[PDB]
């Protein structure tokens, strides 16, 4: 082990939601993301596992099949947070289009381009001076067609 | 700090008068107004961005051309300083320069102008689907802006002819109310993001995420103070640490979108807190002289640099030293019937007409030491059979002439495609490892001359040179080489170093072996007791021996009758003689013309061949040695023009004025005999010994022996190391060199002039015994004719 | 695979029109969907009634094969000769996750379609 190097920032989601398994579907299969730091890698690297059957591991202490592995490891870098990175990893995998795609793809490059739809349906809100609560709510028209974007062709 | 109004403005044309201008796109005052088709302004939103746009700003933004406190008051400067940095930068081209400042230049349209022009559609600049804020915010100001408000105009445009997308972020010293661009406040920031059409890149986004970026009060402020790119770069990492991405989920919209608040207000916290045959006669002669004529301009105006001037200082005194020297020996084997004057006055007059003429200037010619021994061994003969040498000789050069016209109308200088990089790599490297042998002989030669004693006597007779062995000479001269060589590595390596200011650094490694030559012919200068060899040059333009011979040499016989059958007879060495300067001169522009050496003005092989042939033929005539394209010479010559890149060669400078310069000094050598009479011999083996371990740096063959000693595992990546086995490598490396053992045991021979088959035999030792041994793929790699990947 | 590898047409049409897509969209297999997309089969083929392999997907509740289908150029929106689009038959037999993606395409505005089965058995 070690302790990181570089700064510790506490988790957003643990500061916002944390501080204060019966809805799982019958046939649904479990999909495991296991992020680590290791100083001794050159680079991060990525790694995506689908089974031919859904087996089920040790890992996962429920009783749903793994069927998709996401792997990623690598050294302490700049603006590279594994827990969030694991995060958008999982986000990605809980998106429809997305699994469904991970579901039928034979190669890397269909997964890349399930990707690149995702990030081009992917709304993202720059930081501003004065949350009113009601601009945000001017979004919802543009939330509602980047999903008829992601949903469609 | 100022409240910021933000202007998003675009390239466009109109249709009623199709004329190129900037249109309003958006604004931003405290949320983001679009402006939509029919002219009217849209719901004010919050500034939504997509993921490639604050992408894409970033890469540019790495990258950008940043101006802070700019001292302008009007658009057309800002334009021009901005355009200006864009070509220090290097983002830009100059040539796109004007068209970009006619772009920047043009009028600004506005949301009140849009009808009066009959609609306005988007355009893209030559060099000569509708928005999503439009389709969900525009289908159905002054009192706004605070009074101490500043605003910022970003300039968004798509020009085809720009290689890569650029940006310019621009800051002025004092807010100014430009005459171009209306705005009810005045302008201090101006983005300007051009670029080409890409992948990932709507240039509407990316002026969307700009005004965002530039709304941002903590970017605003940071813009305000900010003093270098860096801080620039480093508030907008802040701003994208802050920034929240929403992906695409079934959530409803409302509750969706509320769920950020929470995570919005804690993110906020602390932030705010040539050898083709053509079949025709004289064909390759004549596309010789159309490739390379056309450049004769710039081969007299490419040589106004002092690196030509260096070159020139070099190559002097590499040529006239073999040339002294070889002629010395000349008239010692040949009874001065030839010698030094000749030999000079024959290496000036043909590197005069070479230089002038060629198809490739960059050529050294002069007398080698195979021609030497051709030389010696005829006049033995001549001297055996009782033939007059000289006429004989004129007898050779007469069937010289015939040889190459006819060599010349046939095209036979295409032969020379059948020499790949084996064969030339294998000469090149065994006349190198021969240079450098006999300049260490030489050396060799002062030690034994005046060995190490206990005693000397100190009356011994110098005249014409030292009749005993005399103190101090061979240990200075040792000293004077290595000295000499040394201060040349030094500089050359201080060339490419990082000291001293670059254009003063590259002037002084371009003079490092005329600077060396100086400071060590300076420290034997002053040195008054110790005897050192110097050069020696004769007293007048005169033939060497005036009771032998005049300057022209009669075909019929000087004191008897020429026989009729040895004129006949004389082709035999003709052909020797041919063979031997094909050879030696062909191999030589091969070396010096490889694709790899950057020579982007083209050579001539069958110009060339033709004009040292037939020139050696005609000094044969006056009693002057026929003459050769010597390879390290000439090597040399090329190496000393070739520029470096910022490790890569970038260009040479091709002219004919430094070869031409050479040759002219050449012949001037016996005027200046007080110059060259303080210069030593042994600072000009210094010079031959860089001259040498310079000349194996282009070889391929040299690259691989060093490999013979290195692990694999510090291997370079190349397609000969990378595709084929280390010891199949190593296995056609020693081929090789078995061939270089046996061209060094013929040269050691009396039968050193069959050299020239010895080698051309490697022609068929590569073209049919190692395929037999190699696959097809580990040839292409080893022995490649420009060093590609197979 | 071998039937495609052999020269067999993928549009093939029963006596009431339907396609390998339709029926591979009606039983739910994905996987057959995804090759027959992949070999040209067509998205929007229609019945003689009118109905696309994307009606018959949401009348039987396979939201992935909606998904697949919309995502490979399925047309909501297309009204069958009983005027049925097919989130209207999606909303008719409540499904709510079939209703729930195609709600999302589909722009603002009690026949059932089977295909023919083979009932030979030994």
């Amino acid at each position: 082990p070690s302790q990181p190097l570089l700064p510790q920032h506490s988790s957003l989601e643990t500061q916002l939601f944390c501080e204060q398994l019966e809805k799982i579907p019958p046939d649904s299969e479990a999909t495991l993301v296991l992020v680590g730091r290791a100083d001794f890698l050159e680079q991060p690297v990525l790694g995506f596992v689908r089974l031919q059957e859904a087996a089920e591991l040790e890992a996962v202490e429920l009783p749903v099949p793994i069927r998709f592995l996401f792997v990623l490891l690598g050294p302490e870098a700049p603006h590279i947070d594994y827990t969030q990175l694991g995060r958008a990893a999982a986000t990605l995998m809980s998106e429809r289009v997305f699994r469904i795609d991970a579901y039928m793809a034979q190669s890397r490059g269909e997964l890349l381009h399930s990707l690149e739809g995702f990030l081009d349906c992917s709304l993202v809100l720059p930081p501003t001076d004065a949350p009113s609560e009601q601009a945000l709510l001017s979004l919802v028209p543009v939330q509602r067609e980047l999903l008829r974007r992601r949903y469609q062709s | 700090t100022h409240k910021v109004y933000v202007e998003l403005q675009e390239l466009v044309m109109d249709e009623k008068n199709q004329e190129l201008r900037w249109m309003e796109a958006a604004r931003w005052v405290q949320l983001e107004e679009n402006l939509g088709e029919n002219g009217a302004w849209g719901r004010p939103h919050l500034s939504h961005l997509t993921f490639w746009s604050l992408l894409e700003l970033r890469r540019v933004f790495t990258k950008g051309t940043v101006l802070l406190d700019l001292q302008e008051t009007s658009l057309a400067g800002v334009a021009n300083q901005l355009l200006d940095r864009f070509i220090f930068e290097d983002q830009i081209r100059p040539q796109d320069r004007e068209e970009l400042l006619r772009a920047l230049l043009l009028k600004h349209s506005h949301a009140g102008e849009l009808e009066a022009l009959g609609g306005v559609k988007p355009a893209v600049l030559t060099r000569s689907h509708s928005s999503l804020e439009t389709q969900l915010f525009c289908e159905q100001i002054l009192e706004k802006i605070p009074p101490d408000s500043e605003a910022t105009l970003v300039l968004v445009g798509r020009a085809d002819f720009l290689e890569q997308p650029v940006l310019g972020f621009v800051r002025l010293q004092e807010a100014a109310e430009l005459e171009a661009v209306e705005l009810p406040v005045p302008i201090r920031f101006l983005f300007v993001l051009l670029g080409p059409e890409a992948p990932h890149i709507d240039y509407t986004q990316l002026g969307r995420a700009a005004a965002t970026l530039m709304s941002e009060r903590v970017f605003r402020i940071d813009a305000y103070m900010a003093q270098s790119r860096g801080e620039l770069l480093h508030s907008l990492e802040g701003f994208l640490d802050c920034s929240l991405v929403l992906p695409p989920t079934d959530a409803p919209s409302e509750q969706a979108l509320l769920s950020l608040v929470p995570v919005q207000r804690e993110l906020l916290r602390r932030r705010y807190q040539p050898l083709q045959q053509t079949g025709q006669l004289f064909g390759g002669l004549v596309r010789d002289i159309r490739r390379r004529y056309p450049y004769y301009l710039s081969d007299i105006t490419d040589a106004f640099s002092p690196q030509v001037l260096a070159a020139v200082i070099f190559i002097y005194f590499a040529a006239l030293s073999p040339a002294i020297t070889f002629g010395g020996l000349l008239g010692e084997k040949t009874r001065n019937q030839m010698g030094v004057s000749e030999l000079l006055i024959s290496t000036a007059v043909q590197g005069i007409l070479f230089a002038l003429l060629g198809a490739q200037p960059l050529l050294v010619v002069g007398f080698s030491g195979p021609l030497l021994v051709f030389e010696e061994a005829f006049f033995s003969f001549c001297e055996t059979n009782g033939l007059e040498y000289i006429v004989g000789r004129v007898w050779i050069g007469f069937w010289l002439i015939l040889l190459v016209v006819l060599v010349v109308a046939f095209e036979g200088s295409f032969l020379v495609r059948f020499i790949s990089r084996y064969t030339q790599e294998i000469f090149s490297f065994l006349i190198s490892l021969i240079f450098i042998y006999e300049t260490f002989s030489k050396l060799i030669k002062i030690f034994q001359d005046h060995p190490l004693q206990k005693t000397y006597n100190y009356n011994v007779l110098m005249v014409p040179k030292p009749q005993g062995p005399l103190p101090n000479t061979a240990l200075l001269s040792l000293v004077l080489m290595a000295g000499t060589f040394f201060f040349a590595m030094m500089l050359r390596k201080f060339k490419n170093s990082s000291y001293f200011p670059g254009k003063l650094r590259r002037v002084i490694g371009d003079f490092g072996v005329p600077i060396s030559i100086l400071i060590m012919v300076l420290v034997d200068f002053f040195i008054q007791d110790t005897y050192t060899q110097k050069l020696s040059v004769p007293d007048g333009f005169k033939v060497s021996n005036s009771s032998a011979r005049g300057w022209v040499i009669h075909p019929l016989g000087l004191r008897s009758e020429f026989p009729i059958w040895m004129m006949f007879a004389s082709a035999l060495p003709a052909l020797l003689v041919f063979i031997l300067i094909f050879l030696e001169s062909q191999i030589t522009t091969l070396i010096v013309s490889k694709p790899e050496r950057k020579m982007v003005k083209g050579s001539g092989f069958h110009l060339d061949l033709l004009l040292v042939v037939g020139m050696g033929g005609v000094a044969a005539l006056f009693g002057m040695p026929w003459l050769s394209a010597t390879t390290v010479r000439s090597v040399t010559h090329a190496n000393a023009l070739t520029v470096m890149g910022k490790a890569q060669i970038q260009e040479v400078k091709e002219q004919r004025i430094s070869g031409l310069l050479v040759a002219v000094l050449v012949g001037l050598s016996i005027l200046m005999e007080p110059i060259l009479s303080r210069i030593p011999l042994a600072v000009l083996f210094g010079i031959f010994l860089y001259m040498g371990v310079t000349s194996l740096s282009g070889i391929q063959l040299f690259d691989r022996i060093l490999l013979l000693f290195k692990p694999p595992k510090y291997h370079p990546d190349v397609p000969y190391v990378k595709r084929v086995k280390t010891w199949r490598m190593h296995l056609f490396t020693g081929i090789q060199i078995i061939c270089l053992a046996v061209l060094w045991v013929v040269k050691s021979t009396p039968a050193s002039l069959a050299l020239p088959f010895v080698l051309i035999l490697t022609v068929p030792l590569r073209r049919v015994l190692l395929p037999l041994i190699f696959r097809n793929v580990e040839l292409q790699c080893l022995d490649a004719d420009d060093a590609k990947a197979t | 695979d071998v039937l495609i590898k052999h020269g067999v047409m993928v549009d093939a049409t029963t006596r009431m029109g339907y396609t390998p897509l339709h029926v591979a969209s009606h039983y739910g297999n994905i996987k057959l969907v995804k090759f027959l997309l992949q070999h040209q089969a067509d998205v929007n083929a229609k019945t003689k009634l009118g109905y696309s392999p994307l009606h018959q997907a949401a009348q039987q509740g396979h939201t992935d094969i909606v998904t697949l289908l919309l995502k490979n150029g399925a047309s909501p929106n297309e009204v069958s000769s009983d005027g049925t689009t097919p989130l209207a038959i999606a909303k008719r037999l409540g499904y709510i996750s079939v209703t729930d993606v195609l709600k999302v395409v589909t722009d603002e505005t009690h026949r059932m379609s089977f295909p023919e089965t083979v009932d030979e058995i030994l």
